[PDB]
């Protein structure tokens, strides 16, 4: 998954 | 109007970071940032507005490429700068569509040629971003090379040669930077709708137990303290989903970010045992199914998601506890699916079962939990279960006033619901 998660 | 309360600094071993220059209290807004560039993500392409990233019942396709969709002409006009150079590229790619990183970098290169200094780069620029170029494995370099070619082909209508971009810019390095610096953009109910680059926000190093958290308003990124923080204390966020075992976290941090986390949670396998409650033989199946299930949710295919989830939940009711994270995630999907399909009573069924596990795995104040509690409380309210709702609504208010801030529209709704609910209780 491209991009940092938020939780 | 507002004093800047954070500053870049050099850390011992994590490269650069961000730290507080003043004491910070929970809920305190530290930074509001626009993207250097961003795009709707694959699964949400025609679901949300290309520009404001809002889900609107009915969207207008760009007449030319018919790929980009907008909620209004205002949004279509505001986006034309960012859209100009890709429109041809997109139209021609058809019936193909490029990977998000390719479409994202496509917007970046043009922003780099602005004279108006980017507000998103005030602390750190695209060129400062970490590439981890010397730590990449050959498997990665290979995949990056592919992205490079794909870009060259996708942009060919607008860019034929390197001399049409700034000399300092390098495609291979740009993609490396993109993999470890892009943010996934979420709506207010923490649903994934896009991806962007926020170079100043990129200073924040990772912790599996962060003192800050992030919420978006459309493409605008808000960074808040969720904890008391002292002058000179490093600011951190968690790069990863909270529902992941210490081992899963280690692997993704290695693979995507080229580092191993030495945070205390990783040292002690904190909560790993709860997360894996049950027999591996059973929950392995669930972990597998989750692949398909989550790809389906990314594309907002709610009917399909519900069916898979139901089969799984039904079949495991006698041998797998809800606190097991793979099972938990299946419940969370099921609930969201039911909410979107108007199956409200059943949503409450699945939703109530996530509550206690969420309290455990999402300690403190976390936007993901705040929203989960808010949803359940609302479902409760809907079923007339007032004292239960009231307890939950109150709790969501307490979490979200910290994670979303008081000025947030979702807080507005909460307050109204707390009032209607508090009324029916003292009329009972
Ligand atoms: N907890 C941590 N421990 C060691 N390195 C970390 C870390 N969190 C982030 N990093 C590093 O920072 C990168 C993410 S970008 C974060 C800012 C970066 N340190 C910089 O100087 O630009 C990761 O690829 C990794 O190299
Ligand atoms: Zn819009
Ligand atoms: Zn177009
Ligand atoms: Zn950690």
């Amino acid at each position: 998954k491209l991009g940092k998660s938020l939780g | 109007m507002e004093p800047l309360k954070v500053e870049k600094f050099a850390t011992a071993n994590r490269g650069n970071g961000l730290r507080a220059v003043t004491p910070l209290r929970p809920g305190e807004l530290l930074f509001r940032s626009d993207p250097l560039a961003y795009t709707v993500c694959k699964g949400s392409r025609g679901v949300v507005c290309d520009r404001c990233l809002l889900g609107k019942e009915k969207l207008m396709r760009c007449s030319q490429c018919r790929v980009a969709k907008y909620c209004s002409a205002k949004c279509q006009k505001k986006a034309w700068p960012d859209h100009k150079r890709e429109c041809k590229c997109l139209k021609s790619c058809k019936p193909r569509y490029p990977p998000d990183s390719v479409r994202l970098l496509g917007r970046v290169v043009f922003k780099l040629m602005d004279g108006a200094p980017s507000e998103s780069e005030k602390l750190y620029s695209f060129y400062d971003l970490e590439s981890n170029i010397n730590k990449l494995t050959e498997d990665r370099k290979e995949g990056l090379r592919q992205l490079v070619m794909t870009f060259q082909h996708f942009m060919r209508e607008e860019i034929q040669d390197a001399s049409q971009l700034p000399p300092a810019f390098d495609l291979f390095e740009a993609f490396a930077k993109v993999i470890c610096n892009s943010f996934t953009i979420c709506n207010a109910e923490m649903q994934e709708v896009g991806v962007g680059l926020y170079p100043s926000i990129s200073l924040l190093n990772h912790s599996c137990d962060p003192n800050c958290s992030i919420v978006f308003n459309g493409p605008h990124l808000l960074l808040r303290a969720v904890r008391d923080i002292e002058v000179g204390e490093e600011l951190t966020i968690c790069y990863l989903d909270m529902l992941m075992t210490s081992e899963e976290r280690r692997k993704q941090l290695r693979d995507q970010y080229c580092f191993e986390c030495d945070c205390f949670r990783c040292q002690t396998q904190d909560k790993d045992a709860d997360m894996l409650t049950g027999d591996e033989q059973v929950w392995k199946e669930v972990q597998e199914s989750l692949k398909k299930i989550e790809e389906l949710k990314a594309h907002w295919k709610w009917e399909q998601v519900l069916a898979m989830c139901q089969a799984i939940i039904s079949s495991n009711s006698e041998r797998l506890p809800d606190i097991n994270i793979y099972q938990l995630k299946v419940l969370d999907c099921a609930m969201d699916a039911c909410i979107n399909l108007g199956l409200l009573e059943e949503a409450l069924f699945y939703g109530t079962r996530t509550m206690e596990p969420y309290r455990i795995f999402f300690p403190g104040s976390h936007p993901v939990r705040g929203v989960q509690v808010m949803k359940v409380g609302k479902l409760q309210l809907h079923q007339g279960m007032f004292p239960q709702a009231m307890k939950n609504l109150r709790l969501a208010f307490d979490i979200m006033r910290v994670t979303h801030g008081r000025e947030h529209s979702l807080i507005e709704d909460l307050i109204l619901l707390l009032e209607e609910c508090d009324a029916n209780i003292r009329a009972s």
